[PDB]
RNA sequence: AUUCUAUGAUUAGUGUGAACGAAAAUAGAGCAGCCUAUUAAAAUAAGUAAAAUGGCUUUAAAGCUGUUUGAAUAUUGUGGG
RNA sequence: UAGAUGUGCAUAGUUAAACCGAUCAUUAAAAUAAUGAAUAGUGUCUAAAGUUAGACCCGAAGCCUGGUGA
RNA sequence: CUGAAAAUUUCCAGUGUAAAAGGUAAUCGAUAAGAUAUAAUUGAAACACCUUUAUUUUUCUAUCGUAUUAUUAAACCUUAAAUUAAGGAACAAUUGUUAGAAGACAGUUUAUGCGGGGCACAGGCCCCAUAAAGAGUAAAUGGGUGUGUCUAAAA
RNA sequence: CAGUCGCGUAAGCGGGGCAUAGGAUCACAAGAUACAAAAAGGAAAGAUCUUGGAUUUUUGGAAAAGCUACGCUAGGGAUAA
């Protein structure tokens, strides 16, 4: 009946395991927008760009 | 001697805010009998902003117009869907007979007149071209007063509302007295969003966050607004009237 | 301008829901119309106070009935009000056409529909009181009673005006005393300083 | 999902999606003419209407 | 505000026995400064310390601890 | 421990706890076998 | 103080970055670089 | 249970370094359990446990401690580790 | 009579490390694509040695603690 | 800037001590008259009234901080076998914590190189010669205004 | 060699600059890796990879002022009169 591995208990998982799916979904979400983001960058220009990360 | 770089921000824990419908119930009573065309609401939104920062000087084109400087009257078939659609757009008058008899009296409550593609014939039969000529209100395609689409033109002849931040507040009208809660509601959401959109568009150094939203009339008291919309009293329900 | 400043100035002006002229009108009524002059002359002061004192208290408890006013410049105009009491046993007629308020008499008293019977009430050189009671007894309506919290609202703001008027005169006595003292000295030094 | 497969969703390797001109220069010329034709023909009808 | 503050003593629980004015009536339980109880009341037999044993004999519990009434006057 | 249980709970190692698994269940105590299809 | 070291962050949200120097009185850097996590060339933008 | 010797151990670990340095367990020497203690003691433990702060010890735990504060009632899961 | 018992080293390598394993590690997926690493130990004696102890021997000025003396 | 009530905001002109903006064409006057305001004038900006904010100044409340007073009315302290005495007094004093602070006192450092040492000066890196036709090669040897940089490429 | 981008008809070139003048560890900070996780589930603190801030200029990297003619010890004549 110990924490996690006992009868009825459920393992919690490490932080990098609980956030694994949300981690890969964020990278997938970004690549899908990569083409449209490069077009805006190659169109607006390297100098007039202002949408920088934070 | 002392100085601060901020605008005084009071504590709202004890404030008494009102819902939009509950508030209009208090205001509509103080404006009993007042000309609805000369009585308009107003909103003062206090912002937690620094004195040194910049100011807002953008414009907003509300769904329904509030300024009564350009009163537009349309001529559509009586009872048609355009009649009610015209009122939902900001039309002061929409009809053939009601307008024909109104202009024949000698007093025109409006300053501009339009004619839809469906009421072209009946116009000349009313025998009124001799009336609108001198006043220059003769609806003609030369003035682009005849159109099949209405909302497409109502956005140019009327204009766009202007708002400016003077000192930690922004003051501008939001609707006339005759505005129904449904029309007045969206008329406010368009104003708050355009602001919050311009704030985020601004720099991130000092994001100006809203603190309170007030609502009053030209002769009414300044009351606080709650995000809610429906009345707290279960007996009352959304009711529209003069 | 604190939140409590604006709060006390509001809750005092919220006497609309009070005893003087508030009452729950019956569903039999349909709409109201009134017409009077701008100024107070030739018996026209009565309706004005009825419009600024008791009439607003009806729309709060009766926000569904339209109460319109039609002002005019003709001081001799008939200060009379019509009450569309009859709704044809609540038959719900289609009374779509109805005017709106104005200031030049542009919205006179329209003719009632078939299922409507108006009730005329004259008022000229008569006090609002006699005009008010004539409205309730004729238009049978139950008068709403205030709650204990409303009695505290009247009692609180009443005691407040005591402290206010006590201060209105006090601060007035310090400014004039200064405006007076600042003058006595001006007549002494600033008078000879001109040379 | 492997990170390399997540990168090959936009397209096959060898090119950078978003860098290749989507429209053909010849097509832009054909469109530039049609717009001009309608403008010239537009004045024709408006002149004939007058 | 802070997550840690200076630790202070609220007082000692006592039960009056002489109906002291300005503090409370007879048999009144409340917390009072330790100085007054240790130097003024206890020597004159005006009150008594409310120990966990004293609660049991009197049948009371910790819920009976009241407050000082500065308005009390015999 | 989690690791020790998962080791003897999978049939790849012929663990003496593998009989506790279902034919479609995973040995991990946290991870699960995702489902394939259009949904 | 005339020169600063900036960090160009991958817009693929992989967490990879490049570091380059550029004068303070210059516009932020933005380049198309190779990301070894996704193994493709993506857009890299300056951190701040 | 305690005590003594050896191994564990130039180990875990600490430390910028130089160095410092356990325990479990094992083997041997001895072996003894009790409160009615083979000498005469408990009505089962509250300013205590514990916390903040200043120190000692130390691996950050545990243990010792000045100052200021300050709990609970037993596996029917109360308290310490 | 029988059973058990008593340090350790080696017997498999590889990596920062585990999983893994005659294969392992890096290659953000993997794959003879590339590079590195695989086969007798253990005990004793004799002798020479590294380390820690006075550490091949002799030799300070001085520092600290406790006592002695007008 | 804890909050309430009330009030105050003067460059010239301007009917006059214009706080600012947004909105208004009406508001006030118990029934008879007129005062405000809008207009017109002045000015960059024009006023009642309803609102929402800004500056400054009084009282009140709240919070801090000082200042004084009382205390056998048994804190504590002093004289005093030590008291219903006298005086001081919520200070002082002591404990803990915190900050400043005397070489008064303690420990240690203050180097090394150098045609003796002291003073001074020097300490990494780059190019040329010295260098004797591979490379290397010293001296408080000689050359040098050498050097701890610059550089995202475009309008 | 693998990965994937640029220029070029093509062959091919490209892992900064015609060449020769910018210091580590530790600690700290920002990203990634999924390694281990002191009963167990987590975490903390660690490990690996990338990266950043140094007259650490006595620049293989101490936080550091003098007098002694009142001077002392060990040595050198390996450097003086
Ligand atoms: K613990
Ligand atoms: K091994
Ligand atoms: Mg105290
Ligand atoms: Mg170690
Ligand atoms: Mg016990
Ligand atoms: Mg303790
Ligand atoms: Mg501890
Ligand atoms: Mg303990
Ligand atoms: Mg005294
Ligand atoms: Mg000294
Ligand atoms: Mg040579
Ligand atoms: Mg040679
Ligand atoms: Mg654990
Ligand atoms: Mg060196
Ligand atoms: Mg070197
Ligand atoms: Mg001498």
């Amino acid at each position: 009946r110990v924490k996690g591995t006992g009868v009825g208990e459920k393992v919690k998982g490490h932080k990098h395991e609980r956030t694994l799916v949300a981690k890969m979904e964020k990278r997938r979400e970004a690549m899908l927008a990569m083409p449209d983001l490069i077009r805006e960058w190659k169109k607006v220009g390297k100098r007039n760009w202002t949408k920088f990360p934070k | 001697k002392k100085q601060y770089k901020f605008f005084k921000s009071w504590d709202l824990t004890g404030q008494q805010q009102f819902s939009l419908c509950d508030a209009m119930r208090y205001l509509r009573a103080v404006e009993v009998g007042q000309p609805p065309l000369s009585v308009k609401y107003e909103v003062h939104v206090k912002l937690r902003t620094k004195k040194n920062g910049p100011v807002v000087r953008d414009r907003v084109r509300l769904p329904t117009p509030v300024k009564t400087d350009t009163r537009i009257a349309v001529i559509c078939p009586e009872g048609s869907a355009l009649q009610e659609e015209a009122k939902n757009l900001g039309a002061v008058m929409a009809g053939e007979e009601t307008l024909f008899e109104a202009i024949r009296s000698g007093n025109f409550p409006f300053n501009k007149l339009l004619c839809h593609t469906e009421s072209e014939g009946a116009l000349r039969k009313a025998n009124v071209g001799k009336l609108l000529g001198p006043k220059g209100l003769m609806p003609s395609g030369k003035t682009k007063t005849i159109t099949n689409n209405l909302e497409a033109t109502f956005r140019d002849m009327i204009g766009m509302d202007e708002y400016r931040e003077r000192n930690g507040v922004v003051r501008m009208a939001v609707g006339q007295l005759g505005f129904t809660p449904k029309q007045l509601a969206e008329n406010i959401r368009v104003f708050m969003a355009k602001i919050k959109s311009d704030i985020g568009k601004l720099d991130d150094t000092t994001p100006k966050m809203v603190e309170e939203v007030v609502l009053s009339t030209t002769h009414g008291p300044g009351m606080s607004l709650n995000a809610e919309f429906a009345p707290t009293d279960d007996k009352i329900k959304p009711e529209d009237l003069e | 301008v604190g939140v409590i400043r604006r709060l006390n100035v509001v809750r005092e002006l919220l006497n609309i829901r009070a005893g003087p002229g508030a009452a729950l009108l019956p569903k039999e009524v349909t709409k109201v119309h009134m017409q009077f002059a701008h100024r107070i002359e030739e018996g026209h002061m009565g309706p004005r106070k009825f419009w600024r004192e008791n009439l607003p208290k009806l729309k709060y408890w009766n926000p569904a009935v339209p109460m319109v006013i039609n002002r005019t410049t003709d001081q001799k105009g008939p200060a009379v009000m019509t009450i569309y009491f009859r709704d044809d046993k609540d038959a719900k007629p289609s009374s779509t056409p109805f005017p709106t308020s104005s200031a030049d008499g542009s919205s006179p008293a329209p003719k009632p529909a078939q299922g409507e019977r108006i009730v005329t009430i004259d008022m000229k050189n008569r006090n609002s009181s006699v005009i008010l009671k004539e409205f309730l007894d004729k238009t049978g309506a139950v008068a709403v009673q205030p709650t204990a919290k409303d009695e505290e609202e009247f009692r609180e703001f009443e005691d407040l005006h005591r402290r206010s008027e006590i201060d209105r005169e006090r601060i007035r006595k310090m400014n004039d005393a200064k405006k007076r003292e600042k003058a006595m000295l001006a007549k002494a030094m600033s008078d000879a300083q001109s040379i | 999902e492997t990170n390399w497969e997540i990168g090959r969703l936009i397209g096959d390797p060898g090119s950078v999606p978003g860098t290749e001109k989507v429209g053909s220069r010849k097509a832009k010329f054909r469109a530039r003419r049609r717009r001009r034709n309608t403008f010239l023909l537009g004045i024709k009808e408006r002149k004939l209407a007058k | 505000a802070s997550h840690r503050m200076r630790l202070q003593d609220q007082g000692v629980v006592v039960r009056l026995l002489e109906d002291i004015p300005k503090f409370g009536r007879k048999h009144a339980i409340f917390r009072i400064e330790r100085g007054r109880m240790r130097n003024e009341w206890f020597p004159k037999n005006k009150a008594e310390y409310m120990t966990p044993a004293r609660f049991q004999e009197l049948g009371l519990t910790r819920d009976a601890i009241g407050e000082v009434d500065r308005s009390f006057v015999i | 421990s989690r690791w020790d249980i998962e080791y003897y709970r999978d049939p790849a190692h012929r663990g003496y706890l593998s009989h506790q698994l279902a034919p479609g269940e995973s040995p991990s105590l946290y991870f699960k076998v995702p489902t394939g299809g259009e949904k | 103080s005339r020169i600063i070291n900036v960090r160009l962050i991958s817009m693929a949200m992989t967490g990879y970055f490049y570091t380059f120097t550029r004068p303070r009185t210059s516009l932020p850097m933005s380049m198309l670089k190779y990301d070894p996590i996704v193994r493709r060339k993506v857009l890299f933008l300056e951190q701040k």
